[PDB]
Protein backbone atom coordinates (compact mmCIF):
# COMPACT_ATOMS: atom_id res chain seq x y z
CA UNK A 1 0.00 0.00 0.00
CA UNK A 2 1.78 2.95 -1.20
CA UNK A 3 0.27 5.50 0.98
CA UNK A 4 3.14 8.51 0.62
CA UNK A 5 2.14 8.16 -3.40
CA UNK A 6 -1.58 8.48 -2.29
CA UNK A 7 -1.29 11.53 -0.31
CA UNK A 8 0.12 13.39 -3.39
CA UNK A 9 -2.88 12.27 -5.03
CA UNK A 10 -5.56 13.97 -2.90
CA UNK A 11 -2.52 16.86 -2.79
CA UNK A 12 -3.15 17.61 -6.24
CA UNK A 13 -7.19 16.70 -6.78
CA UNK A 14 -7.83 18.94 -3.41
CA UNK A 15 -9.88 20.98 -5.53
CA UNK A 16 -12.08 17.80 -6.53
CA UNK A 17 -12.93 16.82 -2.69
CA UNK A 18 -13.50 20.44 -1.82
CA UNK A 19 -15.57 21.29 -4.79
CA UNK A 20 -18.43 18.64 -4.71
CA UNK A 21 -17.51 17.27 -1.06
CA UNK A 22 -19.37 20.80 0.34
CA UNK A 23 -22.01 20.54 -2.30
CA UNK A 24 -22.78 17.43 -0.64
CA UNK A 25 -23.79 19.16 2.35
CA UNK A 26 -25.15 22.00 0.52
CA UNK A 27 -27.82 19.52 -1.18
CA UNK A 28 -28.60 18.66 2.93
CA UNK A 29 -28.79 21.68 3.84
CA UNK A 30 -32.02 22.39 1.65
CA UNK A 31 -33.58 18.99 3.02
CA UNK A 32 -33.53 20.76 6.27
CA UNK A 33 -35.96 23.34 5.22
CA UNK A 34 -37.68 20.80 3.26
CA UNK A 35 -38.40 18.60 6.31
CA UNK A 36 -40.66 19.42 9.66
CA UNK B 1 -19.69 -3.41 58.97
CA UNK B 2 -21.56 -0.20 57.59
CA UNK B 3 -19.40 1.81 59.97
CA UNK B 4 -16.43 0.17 58.36
CA UNK B 5 -17.02 1.52 54.74
CA UNK B 6 -17.97 4.71 55.62
CA UNK B 7 -15.98 7.21 54.08
CA UNK B 8 -17.29 9.85 56.96
CA UNK B 9 -15.83 7.44 59.15
CA UNK B 10 -12.35 7.05 57.73
CA UNK B 11 -11.93 10.88 57.70
CA UNK B 12 -13.14 12.11 60.81
CA UNK B 13 -10.72 9.02 61.92
CA UNK B 14 -7.87 10.16 59.97
CA UNK B 15 -8.44 14.01 61.45
CA UNK B 16 -7.74 12.96 65.02
CA UNK B 17 -4.78 10.31 64.98
CA UNK B 18 -1.27 11.31 65.41
CA UNK B 19 0.15 9.52 62.12
CA UNK B 20 -1.64 12.55 59.98
CA UNK B 21 -1.57 15.77 62.74
CA UNK B 22 2.48 15.29 62.49
CA UNK B 23 2.53 15.51 59.05
CA UNK B 24 0.77 18.20 58.33
CA UNK B 25 1.89 21.06 56.17
CA UNK B 26 0.32 24.06 57.12
CA UNK B 27 -0.94 24.75 53.45
CA UNK B 28 -4.53 24.34 53.10
CA UNK B 29 -4.84 22.57 49.92
CA UNK B 30 -1.70 20.11 50.97
CA UNK B 31 -3.40 18.82 54.07
CA UNK B 32 -6.46 18.34 52.11
CA UNK B 33 -4.64 16.82 49.58
CA UNK B 34 -2.85 14.42 52.38
CA UNK B 35 -6.06 14.02 53.43
CA UNK B 36 -7.96 12.72 50.49
CA UNK B 37 -4.61 10.28 50.01
CA UNK B 38 -4.73 8.71 52.93
CA UNK B 39 -8.96 8.05 52.87
CA UNK B 40 -7.93 5.41 49.85
CA UNK B 41 -5.01 3.62 52.14
CA UNK B 42 -7.59 2.04 53.69
CA UNK B 43 -10.26 -0.01 51.89
CA UNK B 44 -12.82 -2.56 53.42
CA UNK B 45 -13.28 -5.94 50.80
CA UNK B 46 -17.32 -6.77 51.54
CA UNK B 47 -17.41 -10.76 51.67
CA UNK B 48 -19.30 -13.50 50.55
CA UNK B 49 -20.99 -16.39 52.69
CA UNK B 50 -21.21 -18.35 49.07
CA UNK B 51 -17.29 -18.62 48.84
CA UNK B 52 -16.59 -18.77 52.55
CA UNK C 1 -14.72 20.21 48.71
CA UNK C 2 -13.09 18.63 45.93
CA UNK C 3 -9.02 17.59 45.96
CA UNK C 4 -8.55 18.71 42.18
CA UNK C 5 -11.00 19.15 38.94
CA UNK C 6 -12.65 16.64 37.09
CA UNK C 7 -11.86 18.52 33.83
CA UNK C 8 -10.47 19.96 31.68
CA UNK C 9 -7.09 17.73 33.22
CA UNK C 10 -4.53 19.07 30.68
CA UNK C 11 -2.36 16.13 31.34
CA UNK C 12 -5.11 13.59 30.08
CA UNK C 13 -5.41 16.28 27.24
CA UNK C 14 -1.67 16.35 26.06
CA UNK C 15 -0.75 12.83 25.75
CA UNK C 16 -4.06 12.42 23.36
CA UNK C 17 -3.64 15.45 21.52
CA UNK C 18 0.02 14.67 21.35
CA UNK C 19 -0.40 11.38 20.45
CA UNK C 20 -3.06 11.84 17.53
CA UNK C 21 -0.40 15.07 16.97
CA UNK C 22 2.09 12.63 16.72
CA UNK C 23 0.15 9.80 14.19
CA UNK C 24 -0.68 12.22 11.56
CA UNK C 25 3.05 13.60 12.22
CA UNK C 26 4.89 9.95 11.11
CA UNK C 27 2.17 10.27 8.30
CA UNK C 28 3.71 13.61 6.81
CA UNK C 29 6.84 12.22 7.29
CA UNK C 30 6.21 9.09 5.99
CA UNK C 31 4.63 10.17 2.92
CA UNK C 32 7.30 12.36 1.62
CA UNK C 33 9.64 9.15 1.84
CA UNK C 34 8.66 8.15 -1.82
CA UNK C 35 8.28 11.77 -3.09
CA UNK C 36 11.65 12.01 -3.60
Amino acid sequence: LDIRGLFRTLWAGKLWIIGMGLAFALIALAYTFFAR
Amino acid sequence: VMQLASWDTRREFWLQTDYYKQRMVGNSKADAALLDEMINNIQFIPGDFTRA
Amino acid sequence: EPVKRDSPRRAFLMIMWGIVGGLIGAGVALTRRCSK
